[PDB]
């Protein structure tokens, strides 16, 4: 009787908040934290995963939402915008009576109908290097400004295109993202086979290293000592000043085995035996093996350890000696680039050059996370949109045809389900709207402007954001993921149906 | 509506204790505050001045009923 | 005091009756939880939610721990019991307030209850025993409609085994049944189609080190608690026997010696399965010792490691008591509704060997029984026979509240629904729980359990007349 | 700057307020005063007049309602429900935006539409007694109870059959409706003719005279050769004796002049010729008309002789020294009856076969008010449908036609006028709903089942309100005004754009 009126108000309390985000040219919000420290960004997945909610059916909105859409691409935003449309034309209805039971038979009626449509009106357009250009530009421009993301479009669709060798989707490891903080944001590329976050303390070791050997092993140039006996230095601190001692021996022996290992699978000063240490080393073995051409540094992460396994090979165990070198594979070049004070290690063209690393500039914290997040997000939409093969045309033009569709359903459907039927394509008619609206120009103006031109062009058809002149998406490359698609309107169903089932709150 | 039902239900709950021959008596003031005992229905009413426009509707077919019939 | 304490009483029951009244039926609304914290829950249980909420009326809590002590006696019909009682009271409300005592009520109620036992016995339609068209036309009517509905026949053939593999023959024909001591085996793992049945109990710990006999043509399960007692088992010398001790390989090889296979860290949900799969005697004292100390057990064992963990297998028992109803799948979110749905169907099989009957479901049974009841009492005299109709009259309530959380106006269903049900004579129409429209059950093929329904309206009944018995709740704060 | 919100707030609640009063079956309302009179109506004629009104706008829209009623005085309820579902369904447009003058010129244009659609939808017959029961049932049903109106609907119908004149219209004054205080309603019959407000009771008088005459006196016992009518100057001689025998002379003068008047007619006045008077007659001068069969009477009220000047004949002038056969009127049949305690004259065969009178008779003025009202606007419709020579179907069946015709319409129109018309047409639905919600039924299932039905058939199904289903409201005899329609769907559009075009509410 209320409690729905007071879910009614905190879903268009979200709704509203979240109106000036969709589209590229929607305006972006930028969230503070208690510490002081600042974050700007549009998306709407880290709105709702940051923001401090008030409502607490909000709070379950965004939460459900969250973890729901984090399987499909993106769509965060014009689900919510969906789902408070949904509920207001439902509440519309439901003050005059109209049990909501009715009106969750129509929306699950209109949830068919629009399935099958989406069906029948996806467009299956066979992939090219266009196609990719045109997806990478459209989920990338709604992240970040214009100019970067055109320039990031190039370097995420060559790492893709580059991937989709396998025919089969795959993701995480294979796609690394580096992050630095040089001042010129404007350098960005990719970097195939492995980049290593710091070296070692080495004076012009290899450099070139071209041909190599990758072993780590994660060396024991520096093997952990004794220094633990009873707390700390004592009284009785002999066993800290001695029994720490004689643990040189091992450091001697990794010395001595990467010595034959070298001299036995190399057979001369070149071809750079690459071992890793996941700790510190010691200057004067790592150089004095350095000399004779072997490839050690040091402070290196798991995932780059995993990663070299896949794309350089070679077992990894601390305590270790030299074994069978059946594991160890080789590098095309392992060359260290230096920019400014700290030294990047490439290692590329290597046996399985599949993984590629991503490379970014950005000049400080809160722009390299968000071109993070837009790069992640355009990875996500183009391996999608690889994935079903089949994009839809964007910029609103599937939902004011599904909305045409389910009115045209109307007489279809018996019972008082036509209400909700109704209610679903009015609502489902909020994106093209809120694209206008974010963009600038009248609302109504464009939205009758593009459903009347609609009405004889028969084709899909979407919005201009520079002039609210009627646009043809396909045409011109605006595209969207099936998926995302039939996943928003699931989940919006669903949730709908939820929120509107409810009768009465209680405490607990 | 269940304001008027409430204003006839005390109105009639008043009077029903007075049916039939073992009617309790009622101490009556009238505007000229003078003493007075009785247990006719009739008597009493025409004394209730109430105010509840229900009320009035009720009395008022009372007192039609009454016109042509004399009782009741 | 007087008449306030049952008012109280009364009112606080029918708060809790009515806050879950939408809850039951194939389109139950979802009602809304929050902790004072911001935590957000969605539920559409009325279980869950009596059990979430707080009050501190104690004859709340006495009807809720009514309900929840009634949930695992019967399963279904939680809310139903609550909804029944919390009408009653409040039609009985009406009678408190006119100044009769509260034991003329008791005895008519119990009249009432009396008359609706015999009228439930005469409405429900037979249904036969382990006939699968009709049984399947019950996991329909009512393991349907959840989370299971792409998946109904493992728990279909999970019920079909299981209704066989507890018979009790204790006292009469089979009449006996137990819920607890079917050896189930929830792992997940796999496609959830692997799930399957084994005859005989199974266990999940078995010897360390299996360089040693464990399967036997004739195995003779003993049930045991110093060597002396090894030595001493000589006595028939049964091939296996289940202890909770440690064996060491010295130990190990004495058991060899004494002809015996023991096990080690096995708890007593284990042990009391495998007793009662084996039907064994345990004994232990030297004096007690005599020609029944050992009992035959399974009549096979087997060796077999599933999923790489160790297990007992004793298949082919000589008792079918105690069985194995092995389940593996994704997880566990599907099969706590097979096991309700299992618990269920024994219940079902359990009743139609008791009383083979399906009573009409969506309402007609209780049409039929308001009926039969509101044209009895116009025989029968004395002021008692207010409650009498007025009992009749509130157990309409579940047909009322099956209407309004579906859409359609309860007021016109409810009366072209009895005006129709009393000039049919053995009709039993209903109305459909999804659609909220007249329809014939028989047609509609929705039945309810006989055993379940007259839990219900007893346990109802008990309540109602528990509730009015309560004179003052006085005895400090 | 939208500050219109209260000036819609306060229609919405006046719709509420007078909802739940349509049709045959709405409730009726109850009028306390201040001082404790207690009023029963339905009509919103009348219950736009209520003791307080509270928000000024409010006020507004009753003064413009009820003065723009008073053509037809039928559809007041009607009008400010429409009122009530425009605003607001301009509203749920107006939120985002979207100025109201382009609203204003979508309702222009819907209005257009709607006029031209009314010329198909009507019927146009020859209309006679059993055609214009059905009017008077639809008519008066909704300001009555249900059985008084059945008796009632036949009383009306041969009263103004009878009394219209030709293809002229009907006069104000030419029906005149007289009461009195009879315990039981005891049905309502008709009188032809003048009836008398009071007269004389001696028992002298004549009931039953034929074929008799009329004439008006004023004053006959005051002032000598003098029609004004004063105190007597007791302080002056001459005039206190001279107007003790003009209480004597003064009439019998005149007196010997009205019996030769109707002798030389009939001997010993066989026509029995009437006489009536402004005031009270001499006693002796009354025995001496009686006698004669003059009947003396008194208490004539300055309408009766321009009422009887065009029913009675002649001219009832108050000017004395008749003289002249000239100001007598012809009464063919009069009779007196003495109902209770009043005496009425029933002129039967004046000179007027029209102008007649009629018999409603009921309890205390409670509920007689309201059945007097209830006659008072069936006659007036009544009158309406005989001078017009088309009627509509009622039931809302006509507005769910005009629904479907805006809707049509949609796309001829150009621009957000589209919206603006497809507004009105959804809030033009409301009399099908209010319909359904007084009947009790449900309210969207009525109208759906109803549409579901109008939408194959071309015939204008109505709604029945006694099982809630679709009906053909042809033959059923359903059927409502014409005109009062028409200056309905202009009387709504003028009012709806006035208030949705205001702006910054002053504190003049
Ligand atoms: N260049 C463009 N022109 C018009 N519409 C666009 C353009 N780029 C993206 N869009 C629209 O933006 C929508 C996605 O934006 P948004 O929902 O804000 O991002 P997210 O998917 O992260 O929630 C798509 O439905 C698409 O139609
Ligand atoms: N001796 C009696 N026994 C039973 N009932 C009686 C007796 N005398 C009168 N009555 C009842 O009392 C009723 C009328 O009493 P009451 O309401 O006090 O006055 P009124 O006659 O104005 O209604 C009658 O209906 C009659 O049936
Ligand atoms: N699909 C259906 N159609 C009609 N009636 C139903 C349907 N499903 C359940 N019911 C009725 O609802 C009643 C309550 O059952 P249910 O709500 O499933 O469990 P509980 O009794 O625990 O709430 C049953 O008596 C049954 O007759
Ligand atoms: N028998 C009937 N069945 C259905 N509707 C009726 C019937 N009689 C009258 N009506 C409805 O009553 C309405 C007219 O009453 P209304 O306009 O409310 O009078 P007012 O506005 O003067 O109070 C018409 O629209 C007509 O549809």
């Amino acid at each position: 009787q209320a409690a729905l009126a007071v879910n009614i108000s905190a879903a268009r309390g979200l709704q509203d908040v979240l109106r000036t985000n969709l589209g590229p040219k929607g305006t972006m919000k930028m969230l503070v934290s208690g510490a002081g420290d600042i974050k700007l960004t549009k998306d709407g997945n880290v709105l709702l995963h940051e923001m401090q909610i008030q409502h607490p059916t909000a709070s379950l909105i965004a939460k459900v939402a969250t973890a729901q859409d984090d399987i499909t691409g993106d769509g965060t935003t014009s689900n919510v915008l969906i789902i408070g449309e949904l509920l207001k034309q439902a509440d519309l209805y439901i003050s005059e009576g109209l049990h909501p039971r009715i009106i969750t038979e129509g929306f699950e009626a209109a949830k068919e109908k629009a399935l099958q449509f989406l069906e029948e009106v996806k467009v299956s357009r066979e992939m090219d290097r266009e196609t990719l250009i045109d997806v990478a530009r459209t989920s990338l421009r709604t992240k970040v400004h214009a100019e970067l993301a055109d320039v990031l479009t190039e370097a995420v669709v060559d790492s893709i295109l580059a991937i989709k060798k396998q025919d089969e989707p795959i993701d995480l490891f294979m796609i690394e993202i580096m992050e630095m903080k040089h001042k010129s944001e404007t350098d960005t590329s990719l970097i195939r086979g492995l980049v290593l976050d710091h070296g070692a303390r080495h004076p012009d070791m290899k450099k070139r290293v071209e041909d190599a050997y990758i072993l780590t092993c994660n060396v024991s140039l520096e093997y952990e000592k004794t220094e633990v006996n009873s707390g700390f230095f004592y009284k009785s601190a002999e066993e800290r000043e001695k029994l720490v001692k004689a643990e040189r021996k091992f450091i001697e022996d990794r010395v001595k085995k990467i010595i034959e290992l070298k001299r036995k699978v190399c057979g001369d000063s070149d071809k750079g035996f690459v071992v890793i240490n996941q700790k510190g080393i010691d200057p004067f073995s790592l150089d004095a093996l350095s000399k004779e051409g072997i490839v050690a540094l040091r402070r290196a992460k798991r995932r780059n350890m995993e990663r070299l396994t896949l794309a350089c090979g070679g077992v990894a165990l601390n305590s270790f000696d030299d074994l069978s070198p059946d594991c160890l594979g080789h590098a095309g070049l392992v060359y260290e680039y230096t920019l400014g004070e700290e030294k990047f290690t490439f290692i590329e063209k290597c046996n399985n050059p599949r993984s590629v690393t991503l490379l970014i500039k950005g000049p400080n914290k809160h722009t390299l996370t968000q071109i993070k997040d837009a790069v992640r997000d355009g990875l996500r939409a183009v391996k999608n949109a690889i994935d079903d093969g089949c994009v839809v045309p964007g910029a609103g033009a599937v939902e004011v045809a599904m909305a045409e569709a389910l009115i045209k359903h109307k007489p279809s459907v018996k019972g008082r389900a036509q209400l909700g039927v109704q209610a679903f394509a009015d609502a489902l008619l909020i994106i093209p709207k809120v694209l206008a609206q974010n963009s600038g120009f009248d609302l109504q103006e464009t939205l009758v402007k593009i459903q009347a031109e609609h009405s004889e062009s028969g084709q899909l058809v979407g919005v201009d954001l520079n002039t609210g002149e009627p646009m043809v998406a396909a045409e011109v490359g605006v595209w969207d993921n099936y998926c995302v698609k039939k996943q928003l309107l699931h989940s919006c169903t669903v949730i709908a149906t939820n929120i509107l089932l409810v009768d009465e709150i209680m405490r607990a | 509506v269940y304001r008027n039902i409430q204003a006839c239900k005390e109105l009639a709950q008043t009077t029903r204790t007075a049916y039939g021959p073992n009617g309790m008596n009622k101490m009556v003031i009238n505007h000229l505050e003078k003493l007075f005992v009785t247990n006719d229905a009739a008597t009493i009413l025409r004394e209730l001045e109430v105010q509840h426009p229900a009320a009035k509707m009720i009395v008022m077919a009372s007192h039609m009923q009454e016109q042509e019939v004399g009782d009741g | 005091s007087g008449r306030k304490v049952q008012s109280g009483n009364i009112n606080a029951a029918k708060t809790i009756a009515d806050i879950i009244r939408t809850c039951l039926g194939p389109k139950s609304m979802m009602k809304m939880l929050l902790d004072p914290m911001g935590g957000i829950v969605m539920t559409n249980d009325g279980n869950a939610i009596l059990r979430e909420i707080q009050v501190q009326h104690p004859a709340a809590k006495s009807m809720i721990e009514i309900s929840r002590t009634q949930d695992e006696e019967v399963g279904d019909g939680t809310t139903s019991v609550i909804i029944l009682a919390g009408e009653m009271l409040s039609v009985a409300e009406h009678f408190l307030e006119q100044q009769m005592h509260p034991t003329v009520v008791i005895s008519a109620y119990r009249k009432a209850l009396d008359d609706m036992i015999s009228t439930l016995k005469k409405i429900s339609i037979p249904v036969d025993i382990s006939d699968s068209d009709m049984m399947l036309n019950i996991i329909n009517s009512s393991i349907t409609t959840k989370a299971i509905s792409r998946w109904s026949s493992l728990a279909c053939n999970i019920a079909l085994d299981a209704v066989k593999m507890v018979q009790f023959e204790e006292n009469g024909r089979k009449e006996i049944d137990i819920k607890k001591y079917a050896r189930v085996e929830k792992i997940p793992g796999g496609i959830i189609e692997d799930s399957c049945v084994l005859r005989g109990v199974m266990i999940n710990k078995d010897v360390t080190h299996p360089r040693m006999r464990r399967y036997i043509k004739n195995p003779r399960i003993v049930l045991l608690d110093i060597q002396q007692l090894c030595e001493d088992i000589i006595q028939l010398k049964p091939d296996v026997v289940i202890t909770e001790k440690g064996i060491s390989d010295l130990a190990q090889h004495y058991l060899m010696r004494a002809n015996i296979t023991a096990i080690r860290r096995v708890r007593k949900t284990d042990n009391n399965r495998i007793a009662r799969a084996c039907g064994a005697r345990i004994v232990s004292r030297p004096e007690e010792l005599r020609e029944d100390d050992v009992g035959t057990g399974a009549g096979l064992l087997e060796i077999k490691k599933i999923g790489d963990e160790y297990f007992t297998f004793i298949t082919d028992c000589k008792d079918p008591k105690a069985c194995t109803i092995l389940l593996r799948g994704a997880s566990k979110e599907i099969l706590s509704e097979v096991e309700r749905n299992l618990q269920d169907a024994m219940q079902v099989c359990r009743n139609v060997l008791l009383d083979p009957q399906l009573v009409p479901g969506g309402g007609a049974s209780e049409m039929a029984v308001a009926h039969a009841l509101t044209e009895k009492s116009k025989a029968m005299t004395g002021v008692e026979q207010w409650p009498y109709r007025a009992v009749a009259q509130a157990l309409e309530v579940i047909p009322r509240t099956l209407i309004q959380n579906c859409g359609a106006s309860t007021i016109r269903l409810l009366t072209s629904l009895r005006a129709k049900h009393t000039q049919e004579n053995c009709e039993t129409w209903g109305v459909n729980g999804e659609t909220g429209t007249l329809v014939d059950m028989k047609e509609l093929g929705i039945w309810e359990p006989l055993a379940v329904k007259l839990q219900t309206y007893k346990t109802a009944v008990e309540t109602a007349v528990l509730l009015l018995r309560i004179d003052d709740i006085v005895s400090g704060h």
